[PDB]
Order: structure tokens, then sequence, then C-alpha cells
């Protein structure tokens, strides 16, 4: 369903009022704390004295009533970035009468308006007002997708309308919201409400605010067009953004009269509703946004991981494949290809290697192998008890066990985000030394992929991960697991680096760095670097997480995050310039990144002070 | 006290019209307590006023009155909060007030209206950055205009042109109207873009000068053929809220202000009559039509003061 509220800049009677619009199906309200042209004065006599009440009593409303059912709303006469001294003072005074009185009643959101371009003081009244007592209190930020004055109608005879194309300045209201956002240190409090006008911007405007903390979306009855009956419907083009906003879950408000007299304000409603119910059908990937590394992985952990169907349907195809090349018809029952599962788990890879097997119709001797004894007992458990003497369970590190023979095929994965995933090329190379001379290796090639991102919320949330007896700034010196759905790609990924399992070279040196160059279109703020990953398990069966090759039915495999201190400006043309180093000592791997363009950043976790995943 | 009227009034007065028989007309608005209403006033004793007891006719209106203008002898057109213009019409003997029409209209509070020339239209500016021009018998919106970028302060209809107004904004623009222009609205004013106008005032002598008032308190004249500002004088210290026209050949100019003072000045600007009896915000000025060296002032304090102007 659609959670959703009623703009209202008169209300006379607050009992009466918040029937009706309850009546109407609406879930909350919009309403100014103070009557909008009672303006006060503070400083000069005898305007100042005038005798109370200021506003209405709290008594009014239930406890329960302010703090889920009213959202407030700022005086429009109150301008702390007026030209004139006295407005602006008396301004200042009034501001913080309305947030403090907002703060009293308890109100879960209170709206404050980005009209004008100087909000500076508007900022600080506001930032002041967050930095006095801790409160759950929300700042939604009314901003509009196109500035009145690039809105207004073509009637001013000696002072027409830009026809001009002016790609920045179309993008002035996000310069609104940003600056406003900056000045307020990126607030967790200050979100915005963003106010859609009857005709939309272009794509690059509405695109701006990818990545932006949009908490509600303001729909003027203005914007509503009439149908062939006499109900109100909305344009194919303002449809789509609201099936954009809706996977965002923001909070639709109505604002305006009821232009559709012959109906009423619930046929508003009404129509975003047929929108939620009727809105593209979702994927199986569709059915805290940033979580860290895992390391421990319990029983319920390795599960979620082994919820994947078609990632061990692809491994079975990968070694049904090889049995079939190594073994002809004439040794069908003669020869015994000897399969090494390095990573065994809980049995999934094994499971899938038996299928591959009675699949392929040839001979098979099977190893699991798994450096975990709790996962240990699991496959213990499973070959007495289904496998037999065909599976020899080993409960050694692959890189120090002593095999009894070599083998044909080893059989490694990643699952999930276990860091130890990062320690693949190591692990196996570790492992390649009792494999056979023509021996093959499931998976034979890795291949990782860097990509630059947008993404002001997963800034924010990276932000907060602030820990006492560490570094202040360590948490963006580290890789963090995220959805696709969150942040937004400037440009296409490209090659990182890649690894080829067995390992030929003489001289095996698992460290890397590449400098990739990273073309941007598009008025951008540079927020960190997605990683996604293609891999080779046996000739054309493979998996893949990037984008583009992306494999249909996949959930175990999720990007990865390497966030960044400084978010950096990037214009239209501009290109960013990624450095990044895969570094690995004779104990621990790490990551290491820095941005050299359009402007240079530090380099991210030196030695791996923040990060090192422990061999 | 007559049937059908309010038990008490709204504390800020907020307009005060005399008619052409010397009847004086209220708009009360409740800007704070339990109900944020309004209501409307009709007293044929111009010094029984503030008194509900000793009135003609009065009605409480649904919402809150942002300003006021007489539609003849008979209709009240109201610019209301919840966005609608209404009409309210008096009784045969001039003892009721009923409503004809309740439109809702504007998105935003309306805050100015103004009746033009022929008495049939009306203008409204309101705080959906709109203006719109009713058809007072039909009932009904026959332009809506988009052409500023902020709330509309203030509307005036010109005193004889059916065609021509002003309008002023927050966005710092005072528009020229003319409906007979495929492009009616006119950007005019001072060169230098300085302190946001407030209040407009059409000349009752010379139908091409007016008058208006900034934020900062300061009174200027500008014809409309010459376009450039010559005459300006810093009258008050806070907003100019209102600008009033006296009945006289050689008129004289009522400056209102949120300063709490009232001032009367000549044709040159200079300060003539002062008063500081509002002990709060300055909103509506009438001069008597019956003594045209009486003013009648009103204001948030429920005061109705008047003034004796030499
Ligand atoms: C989701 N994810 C990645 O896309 C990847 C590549 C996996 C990596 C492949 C080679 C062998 C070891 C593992 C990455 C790491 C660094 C840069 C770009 C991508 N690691 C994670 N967790």
């Amino acid at each position: 369903r659609v959670s959703s509220g009623r703009d209202l800049n008169c209300v006379p009677e607050i009992a009466d009022t918040l029937g009706a619009v309850a009546k109407q199906g609406f879930d909350f309200l919009c309403m100014p704390v103070f009557h909008p042209r009672f303006k006060r004065e503070f400083i000069q006599e005898p305007a100042k004295n005038r005798p109370g009440p200021q506003t209405r009593s709290d008594l009014l409303l239930s406890g329960r009533d302010w703090n889920t059912l009213i959202v407030g709303k700022l005086s429009p006469w109150i301008r702390p970035d007026s030209k004139v001294e006295k407005i602006r003072r008396n301004s200042e005074a009034a501001m913080l009468q309305e947030l403090n009185f907002g703060a009293y009643l308890g109100l879960p959101a209170f709206l404050l308006p980005l009209n004008q371009e100087d909000n500076t003081n508007l900022a600080r009244v506001l930032t002041n007002h967050i930095h006095t007592g801790h409160h759950s209190s929300m700042f939604w930020m009314r901003v509009p997708l196109v500035a009145p004055e690039d809105l207004r109608d073509d009637i001013i005879e000696n002072a027409p309308t830009t026809h001009t194309e002016e790609y920045s300045g179309e993008e002035k209201t996000w310069m609104w919201w940003h600056n406003f956002r900056t000045l307020c240190d990126y607030s967790k409090r200050i979100a915005v409400a963003l106010e859609i006008g009857a005709d939309l911007p272009s794509n690059h405007v509405i695109d701006r605010w990818l990545g932006e903390p949009i908490k509600a979306a303001i729909l003027p009855t203005s914007i509503f067009l009439t149908n062939k009956k006499g109900f109100p419907v909305l344009s194919k083009m303002h449809q789509r953004l609201i099936f954009r906003l809706l996977k965002l879950e923001v909070q639709f408000i109505i604002t305006g009269t009821n232009h559709h007299s012959e109906k009423e304000f619930c046929s508003y409603l009404q129509y975003l509703e047929y929108l939620s119910q009727n809105r593209p059908p979702p994927n199986a990937y569709e059915l805290s946004p940033l979580q860290p590394l895992m390391d421990n992985l319990e029983s319920q952990t390795y599960e979620v991981f082994e919820k994947d169907p078609i990632k061990y349907s692809q491994y079975q195809q990968a070694i049904y494949k090889c049995l079939l090349d190594r073994v002809p018809e004439e040794e069908k029952d003669t020869n015994v290809q000897v399969l090494m599962v390095l990573g065994a788990g809980r049995g999934p890879l094994v499971n899938a290697s038996l299928r591959a097997a009675k699949q392929a119709d040839r001979r098979i001797k099977l190893y699991a192998v798994e450096k975990n004894p709790n996962a240990v007992v699991t496959l213990e458990n499973w070959q007495f008890e289904e496998w037999g003497s065909q599976v020899t369970v080993v409960s050694s590190d692959m890189r120090e066990w002593v095999a009894p023979e070599k083998a044909d095929i080893i059989v490694s994965e990643l699952l999930g985000s276990f860091a130890d995933n990062e320690l693949s090329p190591e692990c196996l190379d570790g492992a390649q030394h009792f494999l056979k001379d023509d021996g093959v290796s499931i998976p034979g090639e890795y291949t990782s992929f860097l990509a630059p991102i947008s993404s002001s919320k997963l800034y924010n949330e990276v932000r907060a991960c602030r820990e006492k007896d560490r570094d202040p700034e360590a948490q963006f010196e580290m890789p963090y697991v995220v959805r696709l759905h969150n942040f937004h790609q400037l440009s296409a990924p490209q090659p990182c680096f890649t690894f080829s399992h067995p390992n030929r070279d003489p001289m095996i040196d698992n460290n890397r760095y590449c400098t990739l160059e990273f073309p941007v279109e598009v008025n951008t703020v540079l927020h960190g670097f997605a990683g996604y990953f293609e891999t080779v398990l046996y000739q054309d069966i493979t998996l893949s997480i990037r984008p583009e090759t992306h494999s249909p039915g996949m959930f175990s495999w999720f990007p990865i995050l390497f966030p960044i201190k400084q978010p950096i400006t990037v214009r239209e043309g501009q290109t960013i310039c990624v450095r990044f180093w895969r570094c690995s000592n004779s104990k621990k791997v790490w990551y290491e990144w820095a941005v050299t363009a359009p402007v240079c950043s530090a380099i991210h976790n030196p030695t791996g002070r923040s990060y090192t995943i422990g061999l | 006290l007559p049937p059908n009227a309010p038990a008490c009034m709204e504390r800020q007065l907020e307009a005060a019209r005399y008619r052409s028989d010397g009847a004086l007309l209220l708009g009360a608005s409740s800007l704070s307590g339990r109900c944020w209403a309004g209501s409307l006033w009709l007293f044929k004793d111009p010094c029984a006023a503030p008194n509900e007891g000793f009135c003609s006719a009065g009605v409480q209106t649904e919402a809150g009155v942002a300003d006021l203008t007489w539609v003849g002898e008979r209709g009240i057109l109201v610019a209301s909060d919840s966005g609608a213009v209404e009409l309210w019409e008096l009784d045969e003997n001039e003892t009721l007030i009923v409503s004809k029409f309740c439109k809702y209209e504007h998105d935003d509070i309306v805050s100015t209206v103004s009746v033009l020339s022929s008495g049939t239209q009306a203008v409204s500016g309101s705080k959906d950055i709109c203006i719109k021009v009713w058809d007072l018998a039909q009932q009904v919106v026959l332009s809506s205009y988009r052409a500023h970028a902020a709330q509309v302060t203030c509307v005036a209809a010109s005193p004889h042109k059916d065609s021509v107004f002003l309008s002023c904004s927050e966005d710092n623009r005072i528009l020229l109207w003319d409906t007979r222009c495929p492009k009616p609205a006119s950007q005019i004013g001072c060169s230098a873009p300085g302190y946001l106008p407030t209040s407009l005032a059409w000349h009752p002598q010379q139908s091409e000068v007016f008058v208006f008032g900034d934020e900062n308190g300061t009174v200027s004249l500008v014809d409309t053929k010459s376009t450039s500002c010559v005459l300006s004088s810093a009258v008050h210290s806070q907003c100019v809220t209102g600008l009033v026209f006296s009945p006289h050949s050689v008129p004289f100019l009522a400056s209102l202000s949120e300063d709490c003072s009232l001032a009367v000045l000549d044709s040159s600007l200079s300060e003539l009559f002062r008063s500081q009896a509002h002990r709060d915000f300055v909103r509506d000025a009438t001069w008597s039509p019956l003594n045209h060296s009486l003013l009648t002032t009103v204001g948030w304090d429920h005061q109705v003061v008047h003034h004796v102007v030499p």
C-alpha cells in the first residue's frame, strides 16, 4: 500500500480537520504549528508585548496523535535570509520558537522550505536546534524539481522566459539542497520532501536526485490531468516517476484545493493506490543497507549462502562437462576421476559433484576438505547417513593438508559475503601442489571489476559507523556488502584484476595494481566505488554479478563497496581516475585505493590499518 | 445584537471599509487559540465599533479573512485562508450577511483581492504564486496567471480601467497588467533591485501614476509612462502593509505599517500627521465619505481608532 499524507495551510478546527482527512483515507497531516499569517514581533515595542496565547494548546490532541499523525510546518513569513536585518533577526527567533514547539509536541517530522539560493542563516538556526538536546525528530526540506522562476508562464512583456539550453541552470534546485545539506554537516535528521511540478524537467535533473535522502514526495492537485470520465489522473511521464519513488518507499503528500469539484480528495489518493497495485512486476533478486564482510559464519549464515539453486546447477554442469572431456566412453568403468572439494562447507558442492558424476555416468573418488570444524560435523554426518566410502571428509586447511594422492579436478567456491573469499588466489596456490600436471581447477578464472558510484544516503550510513577505541575515519577505509538498488553507477565497470587457476608462473605474485579511467557524462558527486566479479567455472559455463553479464536468479552474491573519506564533485565530460591495489603479506591480504582525478584523495587503508583478511 | 451574528468578534482585525452612505465594514480573524476562523461585520454607526452587541449585521465565515473589498453597496468580497474567494451579499433590510458563492480555486491562502472598475470582474492574489481574474456574475475563473515566482503580496485594480491592474510579490517584481495585450504582464518599477514590494495604491486623479511601500518602511511614487523612480521617503521603521488615498481633489496618502504607527503624507511624500494610538500592527484604513477629514484605522489589538486629519 501507499503511506500517504494531506498538506493543509488552513486548519480552523484541529479536531474536525483531522477527522475530515482520516475519512478521506490519509495516514498523516502536514499542518502549521502557528497561524501562517500571525506575524510575531520579538524586539520592537509595543508589538513584542502582544497578549497571548501565541498558538493553540497541546491538550487538543493526544500524545499518540502528535507523535504519529501530525507533521509540522514552518510559517511562510519566516525568512532568516531576508535582505532586511529586522525581518532576519525576527525570523531567527520565530524559527527557534516553531522548532522548539514542534519538538515539545513530539512531532515525527517538520517541514522547512528551500525556495531560494541563499539559505545559510536558515541552515545555522536549524543546525543550532539539532545541537541543542538530542531528539528522534526529522526535518523535511521542501525542494521543488523545477524552481518557480523556471516554471512561470511566459506572460511578462519586457521579461521573456529563457528558451536556450542551460544544463547546470536546470539543476539549480539540487544545488539549493546540496549547499544546505553541506552547511548542516550531513545531519542524519535532515531529509528531502521533493515537490513535483506541472511539467517535469530533463532526465539528467531527475537523475541528480538519485542516492539523495528523499523521505517524502509532494504532489499538487494542479499537476493532475482530467480523464474522459472527470476523475484525476497523471501523465505517462509523471507515472514513471511515481514507480521510481514507490521503490524508494517515500511518503506521498497531496497539496492544494480540489480542482475536480464534481469528485473529491479521496480520488487523488485512489489513483496513487491504483499505481502501486498495478506497478511493474518484481524479480527473485527484488524478493541496514550496508553490512561488513562476515568472518564468524554460523549454521543460518551458511544456510542463506546455500540458498542459490542457479549457482550449484552451473557448478553441476561445469563438473559434468569436465568429466566427459577427461574420460571417454571406452574408459567409462575402468577410469576413476579423483575430485577434491576445497572449502566443502556443509556439503552443497559435494552433492553437486555427485549429481554431475551420475549425469556424466563416470567414476569419481571424492575428498571433502574444510577448515571449519563446525561445518565438518555437518559433512561427517552427511557422509555416514548418505554419501559413504565414496566421499572422504578431511578436517584440515587446504594450504597445509598432506593429500594421499594427486587430484584430477579441484572444486572451490566463494559463498555469500565471507571475508575469506578474498583469499581465494592464496588458498588455491597452496592447494595446487597436490593437483596433477594436467589437472583442472573449477573455477579456472576470476575477473574483478570496479565502477564509480554516487549515493549521498550510503555515504551518511558509512559516516554513522564511527566506533570508539579506533580511528574516527577507519569506517571509510573498509569494504561493505551493499544492494544494487541503493547506489547510482556513474560509468561502465572496467576490469580490475584477473586470477587464473592453476597458476603456471614460476614466481607467483598475487599482488595487484591498476589505474582505471572512467568517463563521466553527468554532473554528480562521487562517494565511492562498487566492485563486481565474473567467474569461469568451465569453458562456456559462467557466473557473474557484473550488471551487464549478471546471471539471472542469483541472490547469494552482492556487490562490494569501497567508500572515500571526502566526497568528490564530478562535472559533465570529466574523468574519474581510480588507483586500486590488492596487497598481500605472508600473513594478511588487504585492499588499498585512491582517487587522482578530477581531484586527489588520500590513499585509503595504508598497511591495512582499518581492514585486513588474515590468511 | 442581530440574529445569525457571532457572539464574540475575533481579536485580530484585518479589514476596515467605508460604504458610500458611511457604513463601516469589518473583517476579523482568529490567528491564535482553539479556532482559526473569520467573521464579517457591518456597522451603520461608525463609533459603535468594535462593540458586537450594537452592529447592523454579522456572520461567521468558514476560515480566517486575509483581505476584503466592497462590491457596490450590498456585496462583500472575501480573501480566505482555505484558498477560496467568497462573495457575501446583504439582506433587503441589511440585517443579515448571506453567502452567494464559495469557490476553492487557489492552492494556498488568498492574501489579496481587488474589484475591477466594471464591478462585474475582480482580481485575486494568493500565496500559491497565482493571480486569478473572477466573473462575479457567472461565479467562475476567467483567466489563471502564474507570472510571479513567489507569494503575491498585493493586487490593486486601476480606478477606471477594467483591463489595467497592479500586482506585487516577494520575487521583487511590480507587474503592470493589461488583459488587452497578448502578454498581459509588464515588469515596472525602480532600476536596481532593492527591497521587496508589500503594498500598492493607484492615484485617484492621475490614472498613470501610483505609490508602493516596501518591507524596509519606504514609500515611493512612480509614473507608469516614465518607468523611473524619482520620489521616495523613509516613512516607517518596519514593513509598509497598506496605502490608502483620501477622497479630496488634492489627495492625502495614508501609510500603514507593522511598526504600530499610522502616517498621513501629502503629494511630495512629506509627514503631515502621525498616530501611535495602536499598540499592535496597523492593518487597514478608510477615509469617511461624509467627513473627508475623518480616517478610521484597525489593528490586531482589537482597536477601531477614529483620527482627525488637519
Ligand atoms: C563482491 N566482491 C567483488 O566483486 C570482489 C571480487 C572477488 C574476488 C575475485 C578474485 C578472487 C578473490 C575474490 C572485488 C574486490 C576488490 C575489487 C573489486 C571487486 N570481492 C568481493 N567481495
